[PDB]
């Protein structure tokens, strides 16, 4: 449909934001290449 | 001839280079501009993610001793330079596998050792002659220095714009003509959870974590700025005291008279002129009272509490302001003065204070740090930290060498003809230096994923009449002109990289036996 018509709205903060936290997880997880496990005292 | 009785020491030599090999593998992944970063979980239920090698190592509980030395040799490195920590941690581990290379090579370690000594001698030698001065005024070749420290951790992701944020913080911080050693401890770093790395800042002045004590004061211009460290409350002296009531007027004379005292305080507060408070910790006692709080809002004056003492000298040099420890020397001469001090509102609701402008210019500096995951904050102050290390490095000898391998390169080749010319067994000596030299390009290459050996060799053949200024390069995926790709450490990095590792290599091999203590 046509969501402007249809009222379906969101605030365009939300996505801009959105999609920069989730740039730069995908910048931390992806950069990942070993995890060395301690276990405790 | 003589005869060797016992193999324990061998043995036992052969143990520490197999551990500190198996380290320096380890460690061979991250490592330059396609630097591949790793993650420790703590024990405790800490989690850190880190391309660094020092941090890494301190991560690491190590068991075998041989290691344990070469962390520390990273925290002298990092201590010293800020990254060839894994220059200088993999540059130890090729040593000690040309070490076991010339154990099964028959050779006593003390002859070694002394061969090492002319090697290292050699190379610094060769490095001092291949570098360029460069003066530190000139802004885009520091730029370049530090978009290449930068490139190498998570930061690469903004490092466009990180670096001039530690280029100018740290020319704001020197003094240009001294050519001194300008601490770090100087600049201040703040982890703010929350934001975007983007969305890192440098303030002018001065930023404290804690919040405001007043409500109602948000926003203070032409604001002038006041740090006193004697108590508002009521008075308790250093010995015991105390009020006894036994009479009438007693109890009334006590209430309105440390309201009259808290009144004279406040008061000549104002008459200095004052409108912004701030205030140590006081644990030890009675800190900031309610009432004088009652009576600074009423006044109007901007109030913090809980100043650790530790940040006093900083906030000092910075905004430019000696404390006032007593009321008389509290004095309109003392209150410093700033164009523009308020607490801003980040993080939803959490909120952080600024302090922008000051007519005294502090020396000092601060930065905010922004950004999603906590780790990843965490990294970037850290890669920031070994900009501004680089930075100092720089300072402290102006003199500049090309990235990228080529200074190794070009370090082997001229070791390598130097032990032909030089006889006897310190020239196997010497060609397994060069040769253990030979790793960090092959390891730049295998990151790269570029043909390791192929461009290692088509390297040396072109650096044969091809001068430091050609190296490997990431960008095109072969072997150019490095320099003119703008990728620059200072000589110190690896100077120091080399020292530091020749001599721990040394110690090594003095080393025969590990006894078990009580």
């Amino acid at each position: 449909r046509d969501n402007k018509q249809a009222g379906v709205f969101e605030p365009t903060i939300v996505k801009v934001k959105s999609l920069k936290f989730a740039t730069e997880a995908a910048i931390t997880i992806l950069r990942i290449d070993d995890l060395i496990k301690l276990h405790p005292e | 001839g003589a005869y060797q009785d016992r193999d324990k020491p061998a043995q036992i030599r052969f143990s520490n280079i197999s551990a500190a090999k198996a380290v320096a593998d380890a460690i061979r992944t991250s490592l330059g501009p396609k630097g591949m970063d790793k993650m420790i979980q703590d024990g405790k239920g800490d989690v850190t993610i880190t391309n660094d090698g020092a941090t890494i190592l301190k991560q690491m509980q190590v068991l075998h001793p041989a290691a344990r030395m070469l962390v520390e040799l990273s925290k002298a490195q990092d201590i010293e330079a800020g990254d060839g920590t894994t220059s200088v941690v993999i540059i130890a581990g090729s040593l000690l596998d040309s070490c076991t290379k010339l154990l099964q090579k028959g050779i006593h370690p003390t002859i070694i050792s002394e061969s090492f000594q002319k090697a290292l001698e050699k190379g610094i030698e060769i490095l001092t002659d291949m570098s360029r001065p460069v003066e530190l005024s000139d802004r885009e070749t520091l730029l370049n220095s530090a978009t290449t420290s930068l490139n190498s951790k998570v930061v690469s992701q903004y490092s466009s714009l990180l670096s001039p944020m530690s280029v100018n913080a740290v020319m704001k911080v020197i003094d240009p003509a001294t050519a001194t050693s300008v601490d770090l401890r100087d600049i201040k770093i703040v982890k703010k959870l929350g934001g975007t790395i983007d969305d890192c800042e440098l303030v002018e002045g001065l930023v404290l974590t804690q919040k405001v004590s007043n409500s109602g004061i948000t926003r203070v211009e032409k604001a002038k700025i006041g740090l006193i460290q004697f108590c508002l409350s009521a008075p308790k002296t250093d010995m015991d005291n105390q009020i006894v009531v036994s009479d009438y007027a007693q109890m009334d004379r006590v209430l309105r008279e440390e309201r009259a005292y808290i009144l004279n305080l406040v008061k000549q507060i104002k008459k200095t002129g004052c409108n912004v408070l701030l205030i140590q910790k006081s644990i030890l006692r009675d800190a900031l009272s309610d009432l004088a709080l009652h009576f600074l809002n009423k006044m109007k004056i901007m109030v913090i509490k809980d100043i650790e003492r530790e940040d006093i000298e900083f906030i000092c040099k910075t905004i430019g302001t000696k404390p006032v420890a007593h009321i008389d020397q509290f004095t309109a001469d003392m209150l410093g003065s700033a164009e523009l001090a308020e607490e801003v509102n980040l993080n939803g609701s959490g909120k952080l204070l600024k302090i922008t402008g000051c007519a005294s210019p502090g020396k000092t500096v601060t930065i905010v740090v922004r950004g999603s995951n906590k780790l990843v904050i965490e990294e970037a102050e850290r890669s920031i930290h070994d900009a501004l290390c680089v930075i100092r490095c720089l300072v402290k000898k102006r003199a500049l060498i090309a990235g990228g391998g080529a200074p190794e390169i070009e370090l082997a080749l001229r070791l390598t003809e130097y032990s032909r010319t030089l006889s006897g067994m310190e020239s196997y000596c010497v060609r397994a230096f060069a040769d253990a030299m030979e790793v960090i390009p092959s390891t730049l290459a295998e990151n790269a994923g570029l043909n390791p050996i192929s461009t290692v060799t088509e390297l040396r053949n072109r650096h044969a009449q091809g001068e430091k200024t050609a190296g490997i390069n990431v960008r095109k995926g072969g072997i150019s002109n490095i320099l003119e790709e703008l990728v620059v450490q200072p000589l110190l990095v690896s100077v120091s990289a080399l020292t530091l590792a020749t001599e721990t290599v040394r110690s090594i091999l003095k080393i025969d036996d590990v006894v078990n203590t009580r």
